[PDB]
């Protein structure tokens, strides 16, 4: 489908058989377990930010 | 940049300089730890090239900037098949040392074309980088950032004399005030994903900067990423 909201992929949709959603993700990642979000599977990944954002903290 | 705000440590680990004949004549992006992606204009040959990952602040050390020589340099092959028009530029670094990826270094994403363009109509991207925060004014020693809305491609084209191909969009804003400028070309417009960016443009050209009634023009990466994934597989 990947109609509306992307057919609920993170980042990349493409349809299915039966109107079904196959979700996908780019190089450094992998298909979470949701089977729609994106998780990183190298130490760094491309497109994000690991400084502490803004500043240092605790969590 | 003109009208933006100064960027954090880290916050664009995949924005480099480019040091030649100018320092910090022009930008670039982390495509890979061999290969940077930036503007052809920037990198017309005859001339040495050094690239910096992990800048911040030009005149201090951070202690995370990695300096690398340039030894191969591939403008698009279309790029200057006609004088003045700016159409096609982009052009691809290679580096003498891969460069060591870490938080202050790291590569940006490229989508496939159907997905960049999908990104790009979101229609909000981030551009940066070391070049003038005022028109004909001096130039940044601290990155530079500023979020800059799409255009539509009708308002784009009645903007300007100059002719806009189907290898560019416009972006910025109707008031002014706010727009990348000289020395920050080759840097990336990227568009932010839920936490994840990929790259969405490249910054080339404009007629002055910041003035109302005027855009920034980029290249529409999405035209050129199968060009990209196709000179810098690393073996
Ligand atoms: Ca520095």
């Amino acid at each position: 489908t990947c109609n509306i909201k992307n057919g609920r992929c993170e980042q990349f949709c493409k349809n299915s058989a039966d109107n079904k959603v196959v979700c996908s993700c780019t190089e450094g990642y992998r298909l979470a377990e949701n089977q729609k979000s994106c998780e990183p599977a190298v130490p760094f990944p491309c497109g994000r930010v690991s400084v502490s954002q803004t500043s240092k903290l605790t969590r | 940049v003109v009208g933006g705000e100064d960027a954090k440590p880290g916050q664009f680990p995949w924005q480099v300089v480019l040091n030649g004949k100018v320092d910090a004549f022009c930008g670039g992006s982390i495509v890979n730890e061999k290969w940077i992606v930036t503007a052809a204009h920037c990198v017309e040959t005859g001339v040495k090239i050094t690239v910096v990952a992990g800048e911040h602040n030009i005149e201090e050390t951070e202690h995370t900037e990695q300096k690398r020589n340039v030894i191969r340099i591939i403008p698009h092959h279309n790029y200057n098949a006609a004088i003045n028009t700016y159409n096609h530029d982009i052009a691809l670094l290679e580096l003498d040392e891969p460069l060591v990826l870490n938080s202050y270094v790291t590569p940006i994403c490229i989508a496939d074309k159907e997905y960049t363009n999908i990104f790009l109509k979101f229609g909000s991207g981030y551009v940066s980088g070391w070049g003038r925060v005022f028109h004909k004014g001096r130039s940044a020693l601290v990155l530079q950032y500023l979020r800059v809305p799409l255009v539509d491609r009708a308002t784009c084209l009645r903007s300007t004399k100059f002719t806009i191909t189907n290898n560019m969009f416009c972006a910025g804003f109707h008031e002014g005030g706010r727009d990348s400028c000289q020395g920050d070309s080759g840097g990336p417009h990227v568009t932010e994903v839920e936490g994840t960016s990929f790259l969405t443009g490249i910054i080339s050209w404009g007629e002055e900067c910041a003035m109302k009634g005027k855009y920034g023009i980029y290249t529409k990466v999405s035209r050129y990423v199968n060009w990209i994934k196709e000179k810098t597989k690393l073996t």
